[PDB]
RNA sequence: GAAGUUUUGUGAACCUUAACACUUAGAGGAAGGAGAAGUCGUAACAAGGUUUCCGUAGGUGAACCUGCGGAAGGAUCAUU
RNA sequence: CUUUGCGUGUCUAACGCAAGGAAGUUUGAGGCAAUAACAGGUCUGUGAUGCCCUUAGAUGUUCUGGGCUGCACGCGCGCUACACUGAUGCAUCCAACGAGUCCUUGGCCGAUAGGUCUAGGUAAUCUUGUGAGUAUGCAUCGUGAUGGGGAUAGAUUAUUGCAAUUAUUAAUCUUCAACGAGGAAUGCCUAGUAGGCGCAAGUCAGCACGUUGCGCCGAUUACGUCCCUGCCCUUUGUA
RNA sequence: AGGUGAAAUUCUUAGAUUUGUUAAAGACGAACUACUGCGAAAGCAUUUGCCAAAGAUGUUUUCAUUAAUCAAGAACGAAAGUUAGGGGCUCGAAGACGAUCAGAUACCGUCGUAGUCUUAACCAUAAACUAUGCCGACUAGAGAUAGGAAAACGUCAUGACUUCUCCUGCACCUUAUGAGAAACCAAAGUCUUUGGGUUCUGGGGGGAGUAUGGUCGCAAGGCUGAAACUUAAAGGAAUUGACGGAAGGGCACCACCAGGCGUGGAGCCUGCGGCUUAAUUUGACUCAACACGGGGAAACUCACCAGGUCCAGACAUAGGA
RNA sequence: UACUGUAAUGGACUACCGUGGCAGUGACGGGUAACGGGGAAUUAGGGUUCGAUUCCGGAGAGGGAGCCUGAGAAACGGCUACCACAUCUAAGGAAGGCAGCAGGCGCGCAAAUUACCCAAUCCUGAUUCAGGGAGGUAGUGACAAGAAAUAACAACCUGGAGUGAUUGGAUGAUAGGAAUCCAAACCCCUUUCAGAGUAACAAUUGGAGGGCAAGUCUGGUGCCAGCAGCCGCGGUAAUUCCAGCUCCAAUAGCGUAUAUUAAAGUUGUUGCAGUUAAAAAGCUCGUAGUUGGAUUUCUGCUGGAAGGCCAAUUCUAGCAUCCUUCUGGACUUUUACUUUGAGAAAAUUAGAGUGUUUCAAGCAGGCUUGUCGCCUUGAAUACUCAGCAUGGAAUAAUAAGA
């Protein structure tokens, strides 16, 4: 049976989409399916960063932020505990946890 | 199956078993003398051991 | 108008070669299923402990393994 | 009553901490114990029992004797050990649970065990205030397997029984091994608890190194966690 | 320095790895990138130019049934693979060692040829999937979205945005007295109240996409495609448990933590295997068998073994007395 | 095209001459455990399977070929030859054709008497008269179809009509006559002397776990023997084995095996299914094939003949500008379609009539002291794609475009 009426991939009128390699795996996936984060954030931490803000020269000074986006492979979310796993009814939701 | 398997045994239980005659009783009523009967006691289970 | 006889046609029957059809032997090779219990692993079913599977290619006692491109019948219907 | 105070919470249910108090983990510790079951165990607890066996040359019953204790060797619960916070000899003085138609004071005999003659007790009355032992005080011993250790073994004196040999125990003298803190594995346990130290009862004519209760001396370390080993409830996958 | 769960093979004072500025080489076009676009499907992401081609929209243009679906037959058809030349950075079936393991020709690691890229031929299959043939009609709304078109004294400067309607796209959400075996489904609806048109395919599971014959192919193999014998079930969708070296919770000293005291070592007591014996009666064997059967057995107990007794065999029928 | 040949037409055959004919709507070839049809079985409709076999065609007489006679034969109960079988021979020779009727051998799961007669039915002949294994009658016969014995009734315990061997008195199976039947026997139908009291003149065949109607019975056996179409019974208590007893189902029948039909909406035109169960070609073009938009004399009133029923429904003439050549057919593009009609053998099938005692059947009968007997006696009728004919306004092809 169709766990998903999607089928995961969220791909229409195509028939051929991009691929991406997982950030940790390796894996081919689709671009589609791929399950992306886009982790922006400063280098230093929080607690840590007060120490640059003591020691450095310039009156002020902005941290500037790393940006990254990460790709992962179903596979290496599962098990690193970005996604987990849902019940039938609430895999159906879309929105954003943590908007 | 196997070639092989032994016939020794055969008739084993036919030959064992203790011979009984037959009771000599009156006999049936046969035809429509029968259904006569059959009518009768099941409208005046059918057959209960003890 | 007989026997015999000339040349034609009708043409049985037998033989040679070939092809087609149908049974049938064969050292060795190599399948499938059946036993009823053996030897060696552990492949699949849970994320089955390297997710599973497809097409194709190469390799290995054996299940199998790895390369390239796919699929979810996935372990995600989901986050500038 | 978690009462009162201050925190913690949709301040709802209720938690934490401090003070007070005999006591504030539901005050501590037990009894009682659901629905489903498992081919768990018990026909050797039974006059609870179906079926089968056998029923006088007996698997009924009962008497004499042996056996369950028999030992090349594995495994499981316990006891005593390896010492000087100790062993030994003297003295000091303290428990609670029982239990008896047998439990035993009192006086003589005996190194001891034990015996003998009186004697109280149907028991808060008598044994019994059961003068229990770790403990305390004063001496000798000196790190030697030694006086730590008391197995193994000969010989003797009493006790229960109708009968003690394969020795029922208790004594007296000897005999004087292994073991110097235990390999890999793994058990029990959070306060009068662990551990140690005795006592009493159950089986019992006699026999506890066993079990079930009872006190005494009395610590160390947590007040958390899901890593191992299991458990309960959700979502999830399954051939 | 590399690399890993942890290490090694490997590279290194004849100067690695890291710092900086170049140069060459051949790949690949990140972020923007979406339940977006285009394409018959396969597929297609840098800039600019050239060359044809396509859909939708708009149209008070034009022809006037020219159409739909398609046995034969024909074109294209990812990846791998083949053939002949180029190119060869990285990755990398084979192969090579280094680890892990009982072994490990695998997972992990370090090198590494074919291949990957391109021109010229072939091949013709993929979970080539929406696992749903192609035209047509009608069924139900809301909000998004891509392309075009019309309207508004609309807002800011031919265009961006706002509000509203129209067709044409990829979809999505909600719901059905519509359907279904159910999962689910604006099609899988309008089908026992059964007929709009048409192409292809299937008839329990194996044997088998095998054998033989045919035909295409340079090969690898493709397309077509049986039987003998074998078997009572294969298969679909959901339900309840149990299990998971899956997730999120809450718990126990029969579990760890921090510890305390032990057992396992020694001898001895006692239970269970066995070995022994005339007999060493017998149950129970992970937690939940094994100082357990209240099982500390001299006889008794006693079930065991070598012997010896007694009938304590009612009563019915019958001989004998 | 022109001979030839034939009973005549023809590449039927011969000379020259042309280059055609058939095929994707299946030619050509192969298989058939294939003679064709009228028909048969099969319980909606549509179908599927069978048809050697009563009638009508066809072909054959061991295999092929040739031929005489005759109106007619490529004949075989006629002849000639070869091949394959086989008989007698005195060894030189001669004769044979049961896929006619019996009968035998052999093949096989599988099939009857070496019988009597032309009396019926028809046929042949020189024919009223002769002949006929055509044909009929009997024997064998559980291939099959039809009818229906194996008891019924009394008086003398259960009492809310059935049992109870307790006695009791009231038609053919059989055996032999009579007449009838028959060509001669025989059977049927009639009537006869004998002819049943455990009515010994005795009903069996398969089952009793489920499907499937009917026992948690009682012995024996112990995953043995065996059952069991499928699921499943049996390892020491078997609702399935081997027995006994009782009961069930069908009954002069019942079980088994093979093929076939329904069940099978599991071959689907009526009428299935193809997301995940079996199954949508990877995707477009495309020839046949199949299927194709709307639109072209519609409405109204007045008759006429019929007509069912206590005016509807048919059919038909006129009038709104509607042909004519004649005295019924010619024209209206052409078919399909539908309607009526022709012609098409019976048997079988449905079916009208009729007491073969009923019935399967059969085609007979029925009235009646009357005699040239009567019912001017019955044996009806339906059924039998393509072809011929015809009324008609739709639907659908097709033609066209003075």
């Amino acid at each position: 049976p169709t766990k998903r009426r999607n089928g995961g991939r969220a791909k229409h009128g195509r028939g051929h989409s991009a691929v991406v390699r997982c950030s940790n795996c390796g894996r081919s996936c689709p671009k589609d399916k791929a399950i992306k984060r886009f982790n922006v954030r400063n280098i230093v931490d929080a607690s840590s960063q007060r120490d640059l803000r003591e020691a450095s020269v310039y009156n002020t000074y902005t941290l500037p932020k790393l940006y990254i986006k990460q790709c992962y492979c179903v596979s290496c979310a599962i098990h690193s505990r970005v996604v987990r796993v849902r019940s039938v009814e609430q895999r159906k939701v879309r929105e954003n946890p943590q908007r | 199956g196997k070639v092989h398997g032994s016939l020794a045994r055969a008739g084993k239980v036919k030959n064992q078993t203790p011979k009984v005659a037959k009771k000599e009783k009156k006999k049936p009523p046969t035809g429509r003398a029968k259904k006569r009967q059959q009518f009768n006691r099941r409208f005046t289970g059918p057959n209960a051991q003890t």
